[PDB]
RNA sequence: GAGCUACCUAAAAACAAUUUUAUGAAUCAACUCGUCUAUGUGGCAAAAUAGUGAGAAGAUUUUUAGGUAGAGGUGAAAAGCCU
RNA sequence: CCGCCUGUUUACCAAAAACAUCACCUCUAGCAUUACAAGUAUUAGAGGCACUGCCUGCCCAGUGAUCACUUGUUCCUAGGGACUAGCAUGACGGCUAAACGAGGGUCCAACUGU
RNA sequence: AAUUAUAUAACUUAUCUAUUUUAUAGUAUAAGUUUGAAAUUUCGGUUGGGGUGACCUCGGAGAAAAUCCUCCGAAUGAUUAUAACCUAGACUUACAAGUCAAAGUAAAAAUAUCUUUGACCCAGAUA
């Protein structure tokens, strides 16, 4: 997402009121474009055996592209939500 | 919309080509290209130290080699190496003067004799003075320049090189008055006098855009140059004592500004004032300096020097005139 | 046959990346205003042009177009681009200072007939100095060094 | 040509004043009044400011 | 705002007599245009009238309906024309 | 004299020597479902320019002569190789050419209240 | 001419997909670079009207306190044993800027002579 910032100051409006804007308050400068940020990883718990990643019940940190396109869409994995973690850990312990 | 330099080039092509015939291409190329400088030691503090340093660089004094009070170091034949900039000496004077070696010919061939007095009619900053001051072992001297700022420029040069004690002697006096008017003031005063009339400065004229004699406004000034040159030469001829020597020097190549100027001075001197000037041959001088200088003997009067790429030290024209009475 | 000569002189034409080939062609078209047929002629005649980087080919062409007053056809006919810039400047500048060469005027006329381009470049230096310029070999060597100093100062 | 240079007090104080010297001669050094110490002390050239 | 004018689309229409031939040929009406002179100049007319002139089977002329719109359109280029 | 010719133009001060025009020349483009075009290099678009014949036509690498050297352009180190034999100039003038014109001039005859 | 220019045309780097064992393909977008279809804005003064020339600030000399009157020079340089702080009273002057200086205090054992540029804003440098 593109994030912008005013060049010109906007005077304070008050507590319940809204500022009145002028045509000079429509000039912006770009502070950041989020698409260029370093990428993160996605946490998932495997539900079925898969090559080179794991077998079952093991949390895996994967690239967002792979996790959203292959594992979750095909049903091989589930979100590492607190509830999903709790169910899988109990099954592992009993096993 | 021709620039000043283009006008200078156009005028030279039409005339110099005819005068010099097949040599014009050789002369033309050697002007537009780089010039060669010759280092002249200051004697004084730099008599020994710098001369050894320059020799270690293989730069060789042509005057010293020819003799085999003036020593000027020059590079080998066809050597393009430059000279390092002048450096400040321990004693408080500048190490050496870098100038066009050919510019020193009028001094070398002036036949200096001890116990004399000399005048520089028009030497604005010229080393022709500073070099003379080195030659002026036993000579009172005087300097005159038409301009004001250029006169002060000379005095600054004198400070850097000439030690004060010598300057304190009356040998160094600064004046700025019209040369022709100066003739009336001091008639038959000095044995030897050097008159360097303002010339076309062809080398500078092409190179320098500013204050070029070939500008449209200065056309009248350019046209009248020969007449003014004659007036200055005649005034010096009167000023020199009976039996004195004078030398007429110019930077230009024009036949009009070299032979006609001197012939008019001799003719004007010959008739009106009942005086005779007899020229002194420099042919032997020509042969001695063959190695380091390039020239052609066609000119009836004077020893004109031309620029050659092998030895790019031209152009210098200098004629010697001795007043017999 | 055109491919045969190109392959022999410039074996890397196939290896070169797309970007490199396009820039050489684009310079010849947009900046040099060469026609479609001439472009094929130049590539076949002097394959080494492809190796040469841009911003040097453009300078070489403009040197002839403006300073030397040559035309598009003359450049193609004589294989001007084949020669090195150092040779062009060393010889042309020497003649110009001597007064033996003149840039054509606005009208397109020259007071003196200019020397043929083949005599300037194609012939050997010894013949070029002896015949085209009628100069001395030593003078040219001095001039080359003097020109080198000027470029260094530039 | 001449160059403007900054002479710095060698008293341990930072006091300085600007002087002129020709670029041909050597670096300058001088005696001058130092207000903070209230004595005459040496000032030695440390930096070049501009060319005039 | 293209009912005037510029160019285009669709559907229609007119061209006698004479000589040549077999045609952007010829003489000359209808019809289209507007060379030259006089009258007129708040005129019959905000560009006309009277004579005299150019073309007249063709790149001809004419009717009906539709299209292109102003930072634009149209132009056998007069910086012409678009109430 | 100018323009090849029939045509066109400043509605309301210019109809012409200007614009267009057959002819000739340069440049750009290898392709489909709304123009070009239901088309494809003898095609399409953009631009210049009278036609016709007639003199003037020269940047092929030089000399030997399909052959050897000398050049040139490149590399590998002043030596050593590689390449240049699958091609081969051009730039003006005087021309007009009969016809044609409400074009701009000169002249003879006739004619007349100019 | 100055200022811009996701008109087009190219590239490059990311982003998103494919593959590939790093790798070449592409690309509903963002950031750069290259071209420039266009867009907004302007046309110093005195010299008859032109045409070439010039000239516009400060100082010196003549006319003598006028001039488009007659001339020369300046946008520094050299030497300096290094020239502080504080403060009566004055010159010059539309404003702005520019000159000279007693007493007191302080360093030393008092002034460097030659003799001529540029406001404010806004950016610097170091301590
Ligand atoms: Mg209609
Ligand atoms: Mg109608
Ligand atoms: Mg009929
Ligand atoms: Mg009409
Ligand atoms: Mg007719
Ligand atoms: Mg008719
Ligand atoms: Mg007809
Ligand atoms: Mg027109
Ligand atoms: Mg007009
Ligand atoms: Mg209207
Ligand atoms: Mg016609
Ligand atoms: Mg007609
Ligand atoms: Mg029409
Ligand atoms: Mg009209
Ligand atoms: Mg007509
Ligand atoms: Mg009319
Ligand atoms: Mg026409
Ligand atoms: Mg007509
Ligand atoms: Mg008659
Ligand atoms: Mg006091």
């Amino acid at each position: 997402t593109v994030i912008v910032e005013r060049w010109w100051k906007v005077p304070l409006a008050g507590e319940g009121r809204k500022p009145h804007l002028h045509r000079r308050h429509r000039v912006y400068k770009l502070v950041e474009d989020t698409k260029h940020r370093p990428k993160d990883n996605l946490e998932l718990i495997l539900t079925q055996s898969v090559d080179e990643i794991g077998v079952r019940g093991d949390l895996v940190s994967v690239k967002k592209s792979v996790g959203r396109n292959k594992l979750l869409s095909q049903g091989l994995a589930v979100y590492a939500s607190p509830e999903n973690r709790k169910l899988f850990e109990e099954e592992k312990s009993l096993r | 919309q021709f620039t000043a330099s283009r006008l200078a080039l156009q005028n030279f092509d039409m005339t110099y080509s005819v005068q010099f015939g097949d040599l014009w291409p050789s002369i033309r190329v050697s002007l537009l290209s780089e010039q060669k400088y010759g280092a002249l030691v200051n004697n004084f503090a730099a008599w020994d130290s710098v001369s050894a340093k320059l020799e270690q660089l293989s730069a060789k004094d042509f005057v010293s080699e020819a003799i085999s009070n003036l020593r000027c170091f020059t590079f080998s034949r066809g050597d393009v190496s430059r000279f390092p900039p002048a450096r400040l000496g321990s004693l408080g004077l500048m190490d050496y003067y870098l100038m066009d070696a050919a510019s020193l010919l009028p001094v070398l061939a002036l036949g200096l004799q001890h116990g004399d007095t000399v005048l520089d009619l028009c030497a604005a900053p010229g080393g022709k003075t500073l070099a003379l001051l080195q030659t002026g072992c036993c000579r009172n001297l005087a300097a005159n320049d038409l301009s004001t700022s250029r006169t002060g420029r000379l005095q600054k040069v004198l400070h850097s090189y000439v030690p004060q004690d010598i300057r304190e002697g009356n040998q160094v006096r600064v004046t700025s008055w019209d040369g022709r008017k100066w003739g009336e003031l001091e008639g038959d005063t000095y044995d030897r006098v050097l008159v360097d009339v303002p010339c076309t400065t062809d080398r500078h004229s092409l190179h320098e855009e500013e204050n070029n004699i070939f500008q449209r406004s200065r056309k009248k000034e350019r046209q009248m140059l020969p007449m003014l040159q004659v007036q200055l030469l005649a005034a010096g001829l009167l000023a020199t004592k009976p039996g004195g020597h004078v030398v007429y020097s110019t930077c230009s190549l024009s036949h009009l500004q070299n032979e006609y100027v001197v012939q008019g001075a001799i003719e004007l001197l010959a008739n009106q004032y009942n005086i005779k000037v007899q020229v002194e041959d420099l042919s032997h001088f020509r042969k001695l300096f063959m190695d380091t200088f390039c020239f052609f003997p066609s000119c009836q009067v004077g020893e004109l020097v031309i620029p050659n790429l092998m030895v790019n030290f031209g152009p210098m024209y200098f004629c010697k005139l001795h007043r017999l009475p | 046959g055109k491919l045969k000569r190109v392959l022999s002189v410039c074996p890397e034409v196939f290896t070169m990346h797309q970007r490199d080939i396009d820039r050489v062609v684009k310079v010849l078209r947009e900046k040099c205003l060469f026609t479609a047929q001439h472009i094929t002629d130049v590539l076949h005649r002097c394959p080494t042009v492809l190796q040469e980087d841009p911003n040097e080919l453009e300078y070489k062409f403009q040197y002839a177009y403006f300073r030397m007053g040559l035309t598009h056809l003359d450049i193609v006919r004589t294989n001007f681009l084949q020669y090195s810039i150092t040779k062009i400047k060393q010889r042309h500048i020497y003649l110009e200072r001597l007064g033996r060469y003149q840039t054509p005027d606005k009208k397109g006329q020259t007071q003196i007939p200019n020397p043929s381009l083949r005599n300037i470049l194609r012939v050997s230096e010894a013949e070029f100095l002896a015949r085209t310029a009628c100069s001395s070999v030593e003078e040219f060597q001095v001039f080359k060094k003097l020109l080198d100093q000027e470029e260094e100062e530039e | 040509k001449t160059i403007l240079v900054k002479l710095v007090s060698q008293a341990g104080t930072g006091f300085s004043f600007n002087h002129k010297r020709s670029r041909l001669r050597e670096k300058l050094s001088l005696l001058h009044y130092d207000p903070i110490v209230n004595k005459k002390v040496l000032f030695v050239e440390q930096k070049k400011i501009r060319s005039l």
